[PDB]
């Protein structure tokens, strides 16, 4: 019964816009939720904290209410949210809620949201999959089967896949994502053996543009 | 004359010392804060007319820190000092300059040198499964034995991940695939992790936690250093080619191939424009690749995989 804490894949905004980065607690009684940036090539530091009972904001070095400011959202109950706002170039990065947990000694980070500030307006297309079934030949080859999904043409840059027949998610292969401007794209494969080929498994996948929840298919 | 605060702090701090008086009339009378820096030199620091802060005069070397308040509700006067520094050690009592001389007994405010966290990690690379990898942590700036230390794992698209860490009075060499030691002598921490997964890949941090004691503390972190695993070294293995159409867009799916210098490429002679290849490792310690690309539902096809030693290509007709 650990704490948990759901993010949102991404957040992109333009430029001079604000971005809410939310957060969405399970199984915590801290009273104290962190906000942590990770930028590439910068050590990770702390922005700020809030607390869950009087809403006061501590700031760290540098860090101040003009560009940051962390709340909990009235709807949907538990949501936190960090509001960056006039969002720069700097401001990209890694950010991700924290909260200490098991008697304070150890903490614990969501999966993190990727702030991307595009220097003008941009388009969030999701991402659109095509999949392929494993081959009588690749069955009689091999004795197992491989199912390939290929996530194509979307934006930005930033999708969460997985596979999941079991509640666990099952041990797939993921390719790098390729792509630019304004287009990329990822391949998946999980090869299955010919036992498990008959279960009806299920292909979870999350984007910006879907929102929080995920998008499954069957079969 | 009973004044209370005078913490332990560090010299970057504020701290707000706060004063009660009974028995007299406390809001007609002026108060006073003065100072002695260890004893036997009281000097008047700041004064205020608790009628109101019409006469405030606290500027004799503290000028610009000092805020003395009194609110006479509660019976409070406040000296709120709000960036001490070394020499703001001392015994603080409670009290054109008007004549105080029925001093109290002054609290004492001691001030701590600064504490920078330099975290410096090393031992990073790239690393076979298996085998056992050894990470340091130069640590400088703060009184290391009594410092909580602890290392994560920030791995792309994962929640960062404590991984082992210990405190002041630790005394627990914890054993299993995750193994931490500190070396006191060198102000030194280090991580192990025997039989290196491929989950085990990515940046380690080592980390300081920082603050009041409580669930308002941070972590501090150093730059990290980064971990990748690699396949065990196994003898070479030679793909199994397949080719997948489905509408308008083929797929080429190569698999069980160590090592994985491959050239990939799908081409009848032609070649394609859009056809790129993925590369990932199996559970199995030999890569698996997918060169993906475009050819209608009438069109033919055909992929060539050139895994040293032998060349392997399939073709789908029309
Ligand atoms: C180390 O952890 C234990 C966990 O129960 C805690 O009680 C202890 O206070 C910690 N060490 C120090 C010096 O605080």
């Amino acid at each position: 019964s650990c704490a948990h804490m759901k993010q949102q894949v991404s957040f992109t905004g333009i430029q001079g816009d604000s971005a809410r980065i939310t957060c969405q607690v399970s199984n915590a009684v801290s009273y104290w939720i962190h906000w942590y940036r990770f930028q590439d090539g910068k050590p990770p530091q702390r922005l700020l904290c809030l607390s869950r009972e009087s809403g006061e904001l501590l700031f760290d070095e540098g860090f101040g209410s003009n560009k940051f400011h962390a709340f909990k959202d009235q709807f949907n109950g538990e949501k936190f949210i960090l509001l960056i706002k006039k969002l720069e170039v700097r401001d990209s990065g890694m950010y991700y809620c924290a909260i200490w947990d098991w008697d304070g000694l150890v903490k614990v980070f969501g999966e993190g949201t990727r702030l991307i500030v595009t220097e003008s307006a941009f388009k969030k297309k999701p991402p659109k999959p095509i999949f392929f079934l494993p081959t009588s030949e690749e069955i009689k080859q091999k004795q197992s089967g491989t199912y390939i999904c290929l996530l194509e043409d979307f934006f930005p840059n930033v999708v969460k896949t997985y596979w999941k027949e079991n509640s666990q998610p099952l041990d797939a292969q993921f390719g790098p994502i390729t792509g630019g401007g304004n287009s990329y794209s990822q391949v998946s494969w999980l090869t299955v053996k010919e036992d498990v080929l008959r279960k009806n498994l299920t292909y979870f996948y999350q984007h910006e543009d879907l929102g929080m929840e995920p998008k499954a298919f069957s079969i | 004359l009973l004044e209370s605060g005078g913490k332990v702090t560090h010299e970057g701090q504020s701290v707000t010392l706060t004063c009660k008086a009974s028995g007299f009339n406390f809001k007609d009378y002026a108060m006073s804060w003065h100072w002695n820096p260890s004893g036997s030199n009281r000097q008047f620091v700041a004064s205020i007319s608790p009628k109101t802060g019409s006469k405030r005069e606290y500027k004799p070397s503290i000028q610009g820190r000092a805020l003395i308040t009194r609110n006479n509700e509660a019976n409070t006067v406040s000296l709120t000092l709000r960036q001490l520094r070394k020499e703001d050690s001392g015994i603080y009592y409670c009290a054109l300059a008007e004549q105080w001389e029925n001093f109290g007994p002054g609290t004492e405010l001691t001030v701590l040198p600064l504490e920078k966290t330099l975290l410096t990690e090393s031992g990073g690379g790239t690393y076979q499964a298996g085998k056992t990898l050894s990470l340091k942590c130069q640590t400088s700036g703060f009184q290391f034995k009594t410092s909580q230390l602890d290392w994560y794992l920030w791995t792309p698209g994962h929640a960062p991940l404590w991984l082992t860490g210990l405190n002041s009075s630790s005394t627990d060499a914890t054993e299993g695939r995750i193994t931490s030691s500190r070396e006191d002598n060198k102000n030194q921490i280090f991580l192990q992790i025997e039989d290196l997964g491929l989950r085990d890949s990515g940046q380690y941090h080592c980390a300081r936690r920082v603050g009041n004691g409580d669930d308002t503390d941070k972590l501090v972190f150093g730059l990290g250093t980064r971990v990748i695993v690699e396949p065990r070294p196994a003898a070479p293995l030679s793909p199994s080619v397949f080719l997948v159409r489905d509408q308008d867009a083929v797929a080429c799916l190569i698999r069980n191939f160590y090592p994985k210098e491959l050239h990939v490429s799908l081409t009848s002679g032609t070649l394609i424009s859009a056809q790129s290849l993925s590369l990932a490792p199996t559970a199995s310690g030999t890569y698996s690749a997918i060169h993906i690309g475009r050819v209608g539902e009438n069109d033919a096809i055909t992929c060539s995989v050139k895994h040293l030693g032998k060349e392997i290509h399939m073709s789908h007709q029309a």
